[PDB]
């Protein structure tokens, strides 16, 4: 039957949900599973094995935290049942997994196996009514009310370049490279050791999520930066502890505009978003420079847009107007157009059925895939 | 705007649109 | 009384039970309700939660409707 | 029905379980007099245990079983526990389960022994052997905390977060209230008060009992007692003569802050619970200090919380909110804890039965006890 | 200067020394301070009370070994001053400190700041005229002969696996773990505590060092041969007591292959080279499985080569020929490579200068080294 669906944006590294016809995410809860490492003597202790959700951040100097999704490709399936369960538990929505059209998202390009894995999780385990999966650009362009543009994201691992021009995606312009937000992270972690402070441990990893988070910025001009000193600033640890950064505050969110500097041949995101311009036709480029539409959470490092400006214009042609759009809920982009396309009746027009599934399997939705 | 302070991370006090000048 | 009046007596019984015993269960876990049994164990009354749940039968009446 | 007996190396506080304060309390000494060839006549024992040769210490020489932690005389410990189960709470230990406490980081010969003696020697259908810390925290109303124990021949720290334990930030020092005694014993025959035997142990120890203090200021406090001479106090030993104190009052606890002066080449006890909790998780060391449990009956001196308040917020961040717990029932917390434990609802599952260990064996104790 | 230069391998666990162009380094001393911890009475005692090399080893009882170098980080430069000192007092060298090129090893990965502090020891205290820090892999290859293979070490405090192909090290495989042999002899420290035999003198820490040296056997099943009992061989200690050690020979070295035994998530040495190779490419893992270097001392153990190719065979794919090369002084191979490259003509080249640091400093250290 149909009653009020449910969008779920699996965030590689942030999982946001929500009903549909809502307006704000409000089940937004890290994505991993985090067990406990050590043993357990007094009774009366913390409750369950896993801790995903909260419980992980308010007691994350216990667990022991794994990624069920890197790079927009689940590895352990089980994680992600136990963190799908979890958005169906009693602490974030108390629906039954037999109650709802599930508006599954996924980041673009991603294994055929991903999908239909995700269904046969959605439809045996959850017995859902009904299942949709896109992508997330789409959404985000319905969150902006627009048509046209070009979806520049940047999740927790996947960022890409999707091109609309009048609701209309072209495919072959998209392009995709696995190096966000965990890798800006990582990348941090690596500067940090080589500052000594060797964080290793999970917790730590989670404690570097939230320097870059908060200490790190984007150049303008990486040499005009790096031959003068900087703030140098001071963050301070749980425990009470002091880190100083340095330079590497604007050295760590340089790995995506350039990936060399992790030793990896692929492009900057200034060149995936250039690229996927022009990817396209030629009568489109103009109007696509004109729309810039970015969204993820690894976009709202401070100082990032005007350099992203500086790279584009260095590359795009001469006097063409480009224009960016950064609105402040880029990080809900994805779940609120998710919750503007599940509230229609078109969606009912467009998901897939319980029992064509059953019929078909994953013919079904590598068909309705778009 | 409150919807716009209740989620945990927003870009407050940001520039929303990026936009080369004129003279083109 | 499993014989008492029409089945859907029995029907609204045993649901109305699963809600009315999931509520209180959730009323438990409240934040204020779980800081008095905090209070409680923190000034030496040990056995304050298991006093609070042995004496009930929630655990029994919830695995039971469920 | 479960019998709660807490062995250190010096006092054997024992008791039912459920009860508030243990009953049997009384130093585990044994003693053998004086074996010459003369007779005695009229009858007398042959080896008086607890209150019997601590009121007859005047001619039997004193021998404690246990020398830090470890049971260095299994006979003598069988002796006492014969004398506790017989004569103190004149009950078989058949119809009851016993719950013991043995230090942790304890030699697995102690732990294996123990058992192999509660069921081949006194039948007992049921034995648990648990860590004094964690029976500390139990008796402390908190499932979160450092328990900095302090026995008179141990001395640990055990980190419990959330009724989890860290096996590995476990730490522990020999330097106890024995060694403190002994140091009281050679700085009195420093200001001409011999007190050679053992016998004169019991005396000294009782100087370190009822005069003896920690200095919040050493060094001030040492320049002041050596400058003015209101601090001496005086103390009458069994016999009419009358004693006087200067420095030892403070000096004899400085021991547990300063091991250099017994030639350790060690930490004190506040670097040690400082150490302890630094090889914890970043994430909960706010906790860690904010709960500091004291126990033990090394920790009953007066104003010692202050000292180890003073050092550790010299030793962790000034951001941190240091927090000292020293209850006044802290003589028996772990009995007390003992009693918790030994009466709570989930604890049944929690013992080794008699054939289990008829079964196994003393192997079994490793993977039951905590 | 027209002299030879000075190879010092400046590892955390004996710090090798010996001018450039030998063959084996003449003088090999533990990396340690030796400071007296009693007080002399009798006339014609002993002097200096810092004792460094083999005063310190023929008297330990006298002095409290304090380590400066902690796993791999110099925690301590006045104790590292007077051990360069001591290299190049008339007991090591009777050179000066300068008048020859100094060729200072480094463990990999280690922070910014000991190769600033290190250089500004070596260019402010002591006046050499020229420094060069280098990695210990590219020794060890240097040394062998080869060009190619995975240099897999392990020291006293640091483990790493840096891959190199044919000259071209890859500067982001390179992992690095701070669990080695100091870390192993305290985990068996503490092995033995729980035996029954406790060390707790740093005196003393290395005769448990020895210990570790002599008896320690990596078994190839770890858990299988965890449930069996042994024949429970003695050892003889340099008091004369003899000492049966159990299953802590085989319990203990296992950390090196279990970092959760010291109870600290990582990845063991198999784990170490499994990542250095999978992160290299793909037409570039079948010669780096072909060429394994082995290095350090805590690969001495019996059974250390068996064990990994057993665990590399696990995770290797399937019809890979696995060659682990391990050389025959591998305890000096870092010193005879580095006696290799400071013995060419083109060592000149890549050093610092004197007046290229005096000119700019830390930029021109950090320029030069890898
Ligand atoms: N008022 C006091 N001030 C200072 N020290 C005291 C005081 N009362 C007792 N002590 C010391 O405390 C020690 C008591 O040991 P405790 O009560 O901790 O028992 P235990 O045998 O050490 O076992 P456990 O550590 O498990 O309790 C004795 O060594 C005694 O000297
Ligand atoms: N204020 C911020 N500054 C920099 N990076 C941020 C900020 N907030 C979030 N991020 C990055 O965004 C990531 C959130 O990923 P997200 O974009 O939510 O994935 P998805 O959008 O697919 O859910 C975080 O891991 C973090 O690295
Ligand atoms: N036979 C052995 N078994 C185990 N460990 C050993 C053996 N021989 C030496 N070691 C360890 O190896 C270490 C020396 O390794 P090395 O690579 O020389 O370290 P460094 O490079 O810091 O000098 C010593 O700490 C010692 O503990």
């Amino acid at each position: 039957i149909a009653n009020q669906p449910v969008v779920i944006d699996n965030g590689s590294g942030v999982i946001k949900a929500g009903f549909a016809g809502d307006q704000i995410p409000k089940y937004c809860f890290p994505n991993y599973v985090g067990r406990p490492k050590h043993v357990r003597v007094m009774a009366g202790a913390l409750e369950g094995d896993i801790f995903i959700g909260p419980k992980a951040e308010e007691h994350r100097g216990l667990l022991s935290i794994r990624y069920p999704m890197e790079h927009g490709i689940v590895k352990d399936w089980n994680d992600m049942e136990r963190i799908w369960q979890y958005v169906y538990s009693k602490d974030q929505l108390q629906t039954f997994s037999e109650e709802h059209p599930v508006l599954l998202t996924e980041a673009p390009l991603n294994p055929r196996k991903n999908r239909e894995r995700a269904a046969e999780v959605f439809f045996e385990t959850f017995n859902v009514p009904a299942l949709f999966i896109s992508m997330q650009a789409v959404l985000s362009l319905y969150a902006t009310g627009r048509t046209t543009g070009v979806v520049l994201d940047s999740g927790d691992g996947v960022t890409h370049a999707v091109p609309i021009y009048e609701g209309f995606a072209m495919p072959h312009s998209i392009m995709r490279i696995d190096i966000a937000g965990r890798d800006v992270s990582r990348f941090l972690r690596l500067y940090l050791r080589k500052e000594g402070y060797d964080f290793h441990s999970s917790s730590e990893f989670e404690i570097v999520k939230a320097i870059k988070e908060r200490a790190c910025y984007l150049s303008i001009n990486p040499q005009k930066d790096e031959t003068l000193e900087t703030e140098k600033a001071q963050y301070y640890l749980p425990d009470g502890s002091t880190i100083e950064i340095g330079p590497s505050r604007f050295r760590a969110p340089e790995l995506l505009f350039r990936p060399d500097l992790i030793g990896e041949e692929s492009e900057g995101i200034h060149e995936v978003l250039v690229f996927a311009i022009q990817k396209s036709d030629m009568d489109l480029r103009r109007t696509l420079f004109s729309n810039i539409v970015l969204s993820g959470g690894s976009t709202l490092f401070k100082g990032f847009g005007d350099r992203l400006l500086s790279e584009v214009k260095k590359l795009a042609p001469k006097d063409v107007k480009i224009r960016i759009s950064a609105p402040q809920e880029r990080l809900y982009s994805t779940w609120i157009g998710g919750s503007i396309l599940a509230s229609l009746d078109t969606f009912k027009k467009m998901w897939v059925s319980k029992k064509e599934y059953e019929e078909d399997g994953a013919r079904s939705i590598h068909r309705k895939t778009f | 705007d409150p919807k716009y302070a209740d989620l945990p991370g927003i870009a407050r006090n940001e520039p929303d649109v990026y936009e080369t000048s004129d003279l083109p | 009384d499993p014989a008492s009046g029409t089945a859907l007596q029995e029907i609204s019984f045993w649901l109305n039970l699963e809600r009315a015993l999931y509520r209180i269960q959730e009323k438990r876990e409240s934040p204020e309700v779980l800081l008095t049994l905090d209070i409680l164990k923190h000034g030496k009354r040990f056995h304050a939660t298991v006093s609070f749940d042995t004496d009930t039968g929630l655990k029994q009446a919830l695995e039971t409707v469920n | 029905a479960a019998l709660v007996v807490d062995n250190g190396s010096g006092m054997c506080k024992a008791g039912f379980a459920g009860d508030d304060a243990p009953r049997a309390v009384f130093p585990s000494i044994v003693g053998r007099p004086r074996h010459q060839g003369v007779m005695v006549g009229m009858g007398q024992k042959d080896s008086y245990v607890g209150d019997e040769a601590q009121s007859k210490r005047g001619i039997l020489t004193l021998k404690y079983p246990i020398e830090h932690g470890i049971v260095t005389n299994w006979d003598d410990m069988e002796k006492i526990w014969h004398h506790t189960f017989y004569n103190e709470l004149r009950v078989a230990p058949e119809e009851h389960p016993v719950l013991l406490t043995e230090a942790p980081l304890n030699p697995k010969a102690n732990r294996e022994k123990m058992t192999q003696i509660m069921f081949e020697t006194f039948n007992t259908p049921a034995m648990y052997v648990a860590i004094q810390a964690v029976l500390s925290l139990y008796a402390s109303g908190r499932t979160t905390g450092i328990v900095m124990d302090s026995g008179d021949g141990v001395t640990h720290t055990v980190p419990i977060y959330e009724g989890y334990a860290l096996p590995h930030a476990i730490l522990r020092l020999d330097l106890a209230g024995r060694d403190l005694t002994d140091y009281l014993m050679k700085i009195l025959t420093e200001r001409g008060y011999s007190f050679t035997t053992t016998a004169e142990r019991e005396i000294v120890r009782d100087i370190k009992e009822k005069l003896c203090y920690v200095a919040l200021d050493f060094e001030q406090e040492m320049a002041t007692a050596a400058s003015s001479s209101s601090l001496e106090k005086s103390y009458e030993l069994p016999d009419g003569q009358v004693i006087t104190i200067g420095n030892e009052r403070f000096r004899c606890p400085e021991a547990l802050f300063q091991p250099s002066f017994l030639g350790m080449e060690s930490c004190g006890i506040h670097e040690t619970t400082f150490n302890s909790i630094m090889k914890c998780d970043v994430d909960i060391r706010k906790d860690l200090y904010a709960n500091t449990v004291l126990s033990g009956g090394t920790t009953m001196y007066p104003g010692i919380a202050d000292r180890m308040q003073k050092e550790i917020t010299a030793l962790a961040p000034s951001t941190m909110k240091i927090k000292i717990i020293a209850p006044p029932e802290r003589k028996y917390s772990v009995w007390i804890g003992g009693s918790i434990l030994a009466s709570l609802s989930t604890f049944q599952q929690m013992w080794i039965s008699k054939q289990e260990y008829d079964e196994s064996g003393p192997s079994i104790v490793h993977r039951k006890c905590f």
